[PDB]
Parts: structure tokens; sequence; C-alpha cells
């Protein structure tokens, strides 16, 4: 549908395909089969970061950072294999793609944290 | 000529020099609360208000 000169410079690059309200529905399983997932991708859309309290009686927080590293966050194209068990649980097995980005916030007051954002293995 | 203790005496009978040094003591005395005010922020932790707030650093 689109093209990469309609989405260059954008964000989109970024972000994750979506789908409709409408889709509702069930994809069957067929325990005969063998199935694989042939795109995974996650777009991160908020960062937090547990607080480290002096008073280590206190109940730490996740807060809120600010993003410094731009559009740069997503995982995406990451596939592998998706077994069907004896108890009918699926098992997404990772086994390659995107699957990492390094990720800098910053806390309220400047200090900045890098990380690796990742679903690696 | 004037003692070093009079030496502002000029200004008694100069209205306009008297404003102009107003002016300069009113600069000086803001320049002041915005220096005074940067080095605070430059060395204050606001990490804990419950422990260490402002009035113990
Ligand atoms: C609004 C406040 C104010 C103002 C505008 C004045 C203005 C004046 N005073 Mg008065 N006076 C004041 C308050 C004030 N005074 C206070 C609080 C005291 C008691 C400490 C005095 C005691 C006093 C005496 C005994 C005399 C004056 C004199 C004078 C005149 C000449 C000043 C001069 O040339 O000094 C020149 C000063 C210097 C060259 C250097 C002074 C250095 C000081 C001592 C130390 C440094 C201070 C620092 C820079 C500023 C700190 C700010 C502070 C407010 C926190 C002038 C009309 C003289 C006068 O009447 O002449 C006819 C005079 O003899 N004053
Ligand atoms: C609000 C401050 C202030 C203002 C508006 C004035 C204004 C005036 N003064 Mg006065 N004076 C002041 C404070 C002030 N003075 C102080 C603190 C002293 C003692 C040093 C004097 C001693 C003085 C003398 C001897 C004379 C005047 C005179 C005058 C007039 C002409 C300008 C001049 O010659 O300055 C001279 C004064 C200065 C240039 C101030 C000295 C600067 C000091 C050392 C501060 C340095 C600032 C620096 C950036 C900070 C250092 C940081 C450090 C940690 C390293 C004018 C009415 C003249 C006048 O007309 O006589 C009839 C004159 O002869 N003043
Ligand atoms: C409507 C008329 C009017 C107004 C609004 C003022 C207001 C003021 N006068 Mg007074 N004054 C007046 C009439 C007026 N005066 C008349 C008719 C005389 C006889 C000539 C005087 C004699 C006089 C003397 C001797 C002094 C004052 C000073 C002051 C100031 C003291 C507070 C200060 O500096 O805050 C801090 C300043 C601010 C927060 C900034 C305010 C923004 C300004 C007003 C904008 C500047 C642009 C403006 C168009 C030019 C100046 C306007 C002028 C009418 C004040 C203040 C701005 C003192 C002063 O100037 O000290 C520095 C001072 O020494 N006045
Ligand atoms: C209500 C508040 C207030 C008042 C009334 C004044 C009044 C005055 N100021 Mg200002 N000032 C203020 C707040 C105030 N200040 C604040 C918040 C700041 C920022 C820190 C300043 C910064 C400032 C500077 C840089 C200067 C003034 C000066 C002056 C004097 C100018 C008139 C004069 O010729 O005196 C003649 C001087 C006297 C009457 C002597 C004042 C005696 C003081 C009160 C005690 C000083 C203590 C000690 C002996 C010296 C300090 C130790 C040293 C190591 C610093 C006058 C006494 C000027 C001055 O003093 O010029 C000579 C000057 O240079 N002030
Ligand atoms: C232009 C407008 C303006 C505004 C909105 C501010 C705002 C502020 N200033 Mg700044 N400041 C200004 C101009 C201004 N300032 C100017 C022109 C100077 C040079 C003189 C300063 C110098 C200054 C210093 C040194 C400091 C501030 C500080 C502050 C903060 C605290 C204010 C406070 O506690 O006041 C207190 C004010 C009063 C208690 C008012 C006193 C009024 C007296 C009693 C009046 C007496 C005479 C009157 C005519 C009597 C008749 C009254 C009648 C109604 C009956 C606040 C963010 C503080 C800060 O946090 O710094 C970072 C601080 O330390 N300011
Ligand atoms: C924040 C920025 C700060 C700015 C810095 C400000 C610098 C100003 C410093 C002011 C210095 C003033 C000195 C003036 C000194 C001075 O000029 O004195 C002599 C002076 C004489 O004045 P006359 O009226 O005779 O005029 C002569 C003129 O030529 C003077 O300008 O009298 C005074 O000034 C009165 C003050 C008495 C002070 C006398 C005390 C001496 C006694 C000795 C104390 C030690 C012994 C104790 C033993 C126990
Ligand atoms: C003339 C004022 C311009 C200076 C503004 C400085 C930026 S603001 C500065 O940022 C730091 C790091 O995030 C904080 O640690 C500190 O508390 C804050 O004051």
């Amino acid at each position: 549908t689109l093209t990469y000169d309609d989405i260059v410079g954008t964000g989109l690059a970024n972000k994750c395909p979506t789908l409709d309200d409408t889709a509702r529905g069930a994809y069957p399983i067929d325990s005969s089969q063998t199935y694989r997932i042939a795109r995974l991708c996650l777009q991160p859309t908020t960062f937090l970061v547990k607080e480290e309290p002096k008073n280590k009686r206190q109940e730490a927080e996740f807060v809120p950072t600010k993003l410094v590293t731009r559009e740069t966050t997503s995982l995406d194209q990451i596939q592998g294999e998706l077994k069907v068990n004896s108890d009918g649980s699926l098992t997404f097995v990772e086994e390659d793609g995107i699957d990492f980005q390094p990720v800098t916030v910053q806390m309220a007051g400047g200090e900045r944290i890098p990380l690796l954002f990742t679903v690696k293995n | 000529g004037l003692p070093w203790y009079r030496v502002h005496t000029v200004l008694i009978n100069d209205p306009g020099r008297l404003i102009a040094a107003h002016l300069m003591h009113t600069a000086l005395v803001a320049g002041w609360a915005g220096s005074m005010a940067l080095y605070e922020l430059a060395t204050f932790d606001p990490s804990d208000p419950v422990l260490n707030p402002m009035w113990r650093q």
C-alpha cells in the first residue's frame, strides 16, 4: 500500500502495524499443523524506571521518563516457531530479527538511563 | 576634596544621577538574586523532600 517515499522521515517506520477496531475474531489452531510467527513487532510507548530511595523501607515506584534517542526504539521483523503443546498452549520461540534497541531515557533532574530494550532469545 | 565617607553626596543636587545610582543598585540586587538562584540550583539535591529538604542544604 504505502512505499518508502510515503513513509521516509514521518516517524511511521518506528510504528508497528495496527488492526481495525472490528478485528475481534478468532484464529483457529490445528494441532496437526506446525506454525510460525512470520513477523513480531514491538513499539514501546512508555519507559518507566524504578526509583531507588535511600529509605529502603518505603515501597519504591516506577516513574515516567523522557526519551532522548528519538524514534529508534521499536523491535521488528522478529520471527520464530510457534509450537503447539500437549495441553493446547502455544509456545513462541524467538529465532531472529531486529530484537534489540539501545534506548536512553532521562529521569526528572537529568539522570540518563541507557538500556538495551530487547526480547533476545 | 570630599572625604572618602562622603563621595556619594555628589548626588544630593543631581536627581538624574541619583536615579542612575539607584538603577545601578537595583541592577546589582536583581543580579544577586539571579546568581544566588543559579548557584543554589547547581548545588541543590531534589531527590528527597523528606530527609534532605532545602533547609538541610
Ligand atoms: C538606604 C540606605 C542608606 C543610603 C542610601 C545612605 C546614603 C548616604 N549615607 Mg548613610 N547610613 C546607613 C544607610 C544609608 N546611607 C546605615 C544603615 C548606616 C549605619 C551603618 C549609615 C551611616 C552613615 C554615616 C556615618 C555616614 C553616612 C553617609 C551617607 C552619604 C554618603 C555615603 C558615602 O559616600 O559612602 C561611601 C562609602 C564607601 C566609599 C565605602 C563604604 C564601605 C562599607 C563600610 C563596607 C562595604 C559595604 C558593602 C559594599 C555593601 C553591603 C550592602 C548592605 C546593605 C548589606 C549618603 C547620603 C555619610 C554622610 O552623611 O555624608 C555627609 C556619613 O558620614 N551614612
Ligand atoms: C551600589 C553600588 C555603588 C554605586 C551605584 C556607586 C556610584 C557612584 N560612586 Mg561609589 N563606591 C562603592 C559603591 C557604589 N558607588 C563601593 C562599594 C566603594 C568602595 C570601593 C565605592 C567608592 C567610591 C569612590 C572612591 C568614588 C565613588 C564614586 C561614585 C560615583 C561615580 C562612579 C565611581 O567613581 O565609582 C567608584 C567605585 C567603584 C568602581 C566600585 C568598586 C568596585 C568594587 C571593588 C566591587 C568589584 C566588583 C567585582 C565584579 C566583584 C569582585 C568579586 C570577588 C569575589 C573577586 C557614583 C555616584 C566617585 C565619586 O563621584 O566621588 C565624588 C568616587 O570618587 N564610589
Ligand atoms: C507615573 C509616574 C511615575 C511612575 C510610574 C514612577 C515609578 C517609579 N519611580 Mg518615581 N517619580 C515621578 C513619577 C513616577 N515614578 C516623578 C514625576 C518624579 C520627579 C521627577 C519621580 C522621582 C523618582 C526618583 C528620584 C526615583 C523614582 C524611582 C521610581 C521607581 C522605583 C521602583 C523601582 O525602581 O522598581 C524596580 C523597577 C522595575 C521593576 C522596572 C519597572 C519598569 C519601568 C517602569 C519601565 C521603564 C520604561 C519607562 C517608559 C521609563 C521610566 C518611566 C518613569 C516614569 C518611572 C519606579 C519605577 C526610583 C528609581 O528609578 O530607582 C531605580 C528613584 O530613584 N522616582
Ligand atoms: C532593604 C534592603 C537593602 C538596603 C536598605 C540597602 C542599602 C544600601 N546598599 Mg544594598 N544590597 C541589598 C539590600 C539593601 N541594601 C541586597 C539584597 C544586595 C545583594 C547582596 C545588596 C548589594 C549592595 C552592594 C554591592 C552595595 C550596596 C550598597 C548600599 C548602600 C548604598 C548607599 C550608600 O552610599 O551607603 C554608604 C555605606 C554605608 C552606609 C555602609 C553600609 C553598612 C552595612 C549595612 C554593613 C556592612 C557590614 C560590614 C562592615 C562590611 C561587610 C563585610 C565585608 C567582608 C563584605 C546602602 C547602605 C553600596 C554601598 O554600600 O556603597 C558604599 C554597595 O556597593 N548594596
Ligand atoms: C519585576 C517584578 C518582580 C517579580 C515578580 C519578582 C519575583 C520574585 N523575586 Mg525579585 N527583584 C525585583 C523584581 C521582581 N521580583 C527587583 C526590581 C529587584 C532588585 C531590588 C529584585 C530582587 C530580589 C531579591 C534579592 C530576591 C528576589 C526574590 C523574588 C521571589 C520572592 C519574592 C519575595 O519574597 O518578595 C518579598 C517582598 C516583600 C515582602 C515586599 C516588601 C514590601 C515593603 C514592606 C513595602 C514598604 C513600603 C511601602 C510603600 C509601604 C506602604 C504600603 C501601602 C500598600 C500601605 C520572587 C520569585 C527572592 C528570590 O527568591 O531570589 C531568587 C529574593 O531573595 N528579588
Ligand atoms: C562587597 C564589596 C566591598 C567593598 C570594599 C569596601 C572598602 C572600604 C573600606 C573602608 C575602610 C575605612 C578606613 C578609613 C580610615 C580613615 O580614613 O580614618 C581617618 C578619617 C579622617 O577623616 P577626615 O574627616 O580627617 O578627612 C580626611 C580625608 O582625607 C579622608 O578621606 O576618619 C574616618 O574615616 C572615620 C573612621 C575611623 C576609623 C579609624 C579606626 C582606626 C583605628 C585603628 C584600628 C586598629 C587598632 C585596634 C587595636 C585594638
Ligand atoms: C539562565 C538559566 C539557564 C540554565 C538552565 C539549566 C538547565 S536546568 C537544570 O538541569 C539539570 C540537569 O537536568 C538539573 O540537575 C538541575 O536541577 C536544573 O536546574
